[PDB]
């Protein structure tokens, strides 16, 4: 939107990385120096998301890009989930491999 | 948790805060600039008040970090950028008097008016009517008076503001232990903890020293050749053996000799390679212009536009109504938006600046990976040495005959050579002096040198010595001569200009040997080569994240700035001027003046 997009909140503070296939919503206050800040903003003590900018006028590379991440697993499920097939038609009076 | 740790978690937030006010500003600016209406200025004065206001917090905010526990560079660098205090390390009386001053001066000089003695309600400003009758009048009486009244009813309000400025800004810059406001000036140059590259604020004066040391020989055979033509317009007006009055040189101060070429073209009866009547033969628009300057960019290895500057940009001057300040630049909204704005008309001026004003975009695309307080040019003079590079080689014969612009043939001459390389060289060499000793006389009155009852008569004493030229009127110590010109009173530096026109002849001449040229040198083209395009882009894609005495080295294989490619340059031209002086006296004595008589 013309004038900025300010709902999406991609985080950039954390104390370590993140494991495969984690969530982390949590909200609390980065302490970044050795005193405490008790939740409350000031220095070395920070809001951990950065909400993007986004307008119609930005770069490629600046622009929003929707993703979608498609992942499988099977693990011991005899029948499952599958794809199509092109089913096939049935004839008579002939030996056939059915 | 140590204190070098804590510096890149602020710089990060810090980034990205700013990039978001940086472009709301910038937008601000352009709606602005592009649509002049009321409401526009003040959008605009919001959100740069709002990114001003925020800058000086942050400022503020960054001091707790030392600079010396930091060990990273590109961290020190960002730090060491931010963290300086400029202003406001005065009290409050003090900063509002200095405000109050610059705006008094920058008011003085916008609107300034001169009048006749026999009409006296016949005032004419500045920029309409006082730097055409200097441009383009042919009278002697008449340049005189108009050389003579600027200085006189305009200059004479500026001494008093000049002298508190001085001592105003010696004490904001002693403040931050600079010693002067002139060393302020030049620590912009300056290079430190780098083991090899090292370059201290006190080098530029003795390199600037010594490279004007050797242009002295070429000023000098074009100034006698410019007075022996001027002795022929003004005839018992100038002296075989003495200067050159001061309002004898085409514009108000004498920066460009470029206004002499009428008088003193060498072969009159050659005209220059003007392409302007091809291009509306085959009726070329503001926009294949502009096509033509990409192709040209993207033929040395160099990126296409965005796609984003084609719907963006205003190529054209809007019609019914939408006032717009058209003066030819290009604009880094930054995340990925750049733009530009110019009125194009179907010339060869026009031709020209687009690639000139390409060049900058180019550049700006060049360096935007690097964080934001690191996105400009090595220094204050390699953003204009790239952005003229480029019509420097565009507006060859040799490239203008393979677009279209030429007859298929077109056999090129000497004399037409010799005519575009003296064009040249009254714009080029025609300004180093003047340059060099502005700033030389600045440097010496903030340095302290010049107490402030020997102003004017170090002024025009240096002017006599370096320069060679003589006022026509003696000027004692109530006027203020410097302070007329544009860049003195509203407090802009000046070396840029001097370094520029070095850096400028030195890329051109390391990019010819990579393209293999063969003849001289203003016969260069660096199209249709990609390694001038790879030399360039590792050091367009630098920014300031390097010192500059580095970025400089990966180009041309030197550290200092050189004046050799300059004179490799013009060689053809010092030759015909040394063989046009055979009678002539090449030099002049400090002595002679147009009033002892
Ligand atoms: C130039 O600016 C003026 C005012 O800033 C614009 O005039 C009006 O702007 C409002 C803003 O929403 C529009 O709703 C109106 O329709 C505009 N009036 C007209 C007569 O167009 C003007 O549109 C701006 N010009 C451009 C090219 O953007
Ligand atoms: C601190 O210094 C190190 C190296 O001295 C920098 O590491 C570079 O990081 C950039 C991007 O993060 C990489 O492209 C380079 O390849 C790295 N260089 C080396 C030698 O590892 C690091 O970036 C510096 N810190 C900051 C905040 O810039
Ligand atoms: C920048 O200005 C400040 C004052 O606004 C200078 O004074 C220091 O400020 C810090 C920040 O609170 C204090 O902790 C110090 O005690 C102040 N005095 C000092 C360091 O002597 C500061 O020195 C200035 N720094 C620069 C680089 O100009
Ligand atoms: C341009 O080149 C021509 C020859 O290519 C020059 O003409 C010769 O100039 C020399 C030096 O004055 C004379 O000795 C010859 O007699 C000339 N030859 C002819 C046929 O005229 C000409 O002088 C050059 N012009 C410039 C400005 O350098
Ligand atoms: C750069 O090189 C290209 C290709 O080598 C040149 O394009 C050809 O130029 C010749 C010369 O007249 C033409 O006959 C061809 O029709 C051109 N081909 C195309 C596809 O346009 C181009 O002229 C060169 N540019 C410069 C400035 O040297
Ligand atoms: C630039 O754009 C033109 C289309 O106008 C395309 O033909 C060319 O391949 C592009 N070059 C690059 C380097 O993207």
């Amino acid at each position: 939107k013309v004038g900025g997009n300010y709902n999406y909140r991609y985080r950039l503070f954390r104390k370590s990385n993140l494991k495969p296939f984690e969530r982390d919503i949590s909200t609390e206050i980065y302490q970044a120096g050795n005193k405490p800040c008790n939740g409350v903003a000031g220095v070395n003590c920070y809001f951990p998301l950065q909400s993007y900018g986004f307008r119609p006028t930005y770069g490629v590379g600046h622009q929003p890009y929707r993703v979608v991440v498609l992942s499988f697993e099977l693990l011991h499920a005899p029948a499952t989930v599958c794809g199509p097939k092109k089913s096939t038609n049935l004839v008579k009076n002939k030996c056939v491999n059915f | 948790s140590t204190i070098e740790e804590q510096a890149k978690t602020f710089l990060d937030k810090f980034n990205h805060e700013a990039e978001d006010l940086f472009y709301q500003s910038s937008l601000a600016s352009w709606n602005y600039n592009t649509n002049i209406t009321e409401e526009n200025v003040q959008n605009m004065n919001n959100a740069g008040d709002k990114w001003s206001a925020f800058l000086k917090e942050q400022s503020t905010l960054a001091q707790m970090y030392p600079l010396q526990e930091i060990q990273n560079l590109t961290v020190k660098l960002q730090l060491q950028a931010l963290q300086q205090n400029g202003s406001s390390v005065l009290s409050e009386d003090k900063s509002k008097r200095l405000n109050t001053i610059l705006n008094t001066m920058s008011t003085i000089y916008s609107t300034g008016k001169v009048c006749n003695p026999d009409n006296p309600q016949e005032c004419l400003l500045l920029e309409p009517g006082l730097n055409e009758i200097m441009a383009n009048s042919l009278d002697y009486n008449e340049r005189l008076w108009a050389w003579e009244s600027w200085r006189s009813e305009v200059g004479k309000q500026l001494r008093p503001l000049y002298e508190e400025y001085v001592v105003l800004k010696n004490e904001m810059a002693r403040a931050n232990h600079y010693e002067d406001y002139g060393d302020y000036w030049r620590g912009d140059y300056e290079v430190n903890g780098v083991d090899g590259y090292d370059y201290s604020r006190g080098q530029l004066i003795e390199d600037v020293e010594h490279t004007f040391e050797e242009i002295k020989p070429l000023y000098e055979h074009l100034h006698a050749y410019v007075r022996a033509k001027l002795m022929n317009a003004y005839p018992s007006y100038i002296s075989p053996i003495g200067c050159l009055p001061a309002h004898l040189l085409g514009d108000m101060w004498g920066r460009f000799w470029t206004n002499l070429y009428s008088l003193t073209v060498p072969f009159g009866q050659k005209p220059n390679i003007d392409v302007t009547d091809a291009m509306v033969d085959q009726a070329w628009d503001a926009q294949r212009i502009f096509k033509e300057a990409e192709k040209f960019f993207v033929s040395v290895g160099l990126p296409n536009m965005t796609q984003g500057f084609w719907e963006n940009s205003m190529l054209t001057d809007p019609g019914n109504v939408q006032k717009a300040v058209c003066h030819p630049t290009a604009w880094d909204l930054g995340k990925g938006d750049f733009r530009i704005l110019m009125c194009t008309k179907v010339t060869m001026d026009d031709f020209l600046t687009a690639h000139h004003e390409m060049g900058h975009i180019q550049y700006d695309m060049a360096y935007a990976a690097q964080p934001f307080l690191l996105r400009n040019g090595a220094n204050e003079g390699f953003h204009e040495a790239v952005g003229e590079i480029m019509s420097l080689s565009a507006a060859t014969p040799k490239h203008l005959k393979s677009i279209g612009l030429l007859s298929p043939d077109f056999q090129e001459d000497n004399e037409t050579e010799i005519n575009f390389l003296l064009k040249q060289a009254l714009t080029i060499v025609g300004t180093l002096p003047f340059t060099y000793m502005l700033e030389k006389w600045r440097w010496m009155v903030f340095k302290g040198e010049i107490p402030k009852d020997q102003w004017m008569k170090k002024w025009w004493e240096m002017k006599r010595e370096i320069v060679g030229v003589v006022e026509p009127v003696p000027h004692d110590e109530t006027y203020c001569d410097p302070a007329s010109l544009f860049h003195v009173s509203n407090d802009y530096s000046f070396i840029r200009y001097y370094t520029r026109t070095l850096y400028q002849f030195q890329f051109q001449e390391a990019l010819c040997q990579a393209a293999k040229h063969e003849g001289p040198l203003h016969k260069c083209d660096i199209s249709n080569s990609t390694e001038a395009g790879q030399k360039l882009f590792n050091m367009l894609r630098l920014g300031k994240s390097e010192p500059w005495t580095l970025a400089l080295e990966n180009v041309v294989g030197a550290k200092n700035m050189n004046v050799r490619p300059l004179l490799n340059y013009f060689e053809p031209l010092f030759t015909w001027l040394k063989d046009q002086n055979k009678n002539s006296f090449v030099g002049w004595s400090t002595d002679w003046s147009p009033y002892a008589d």
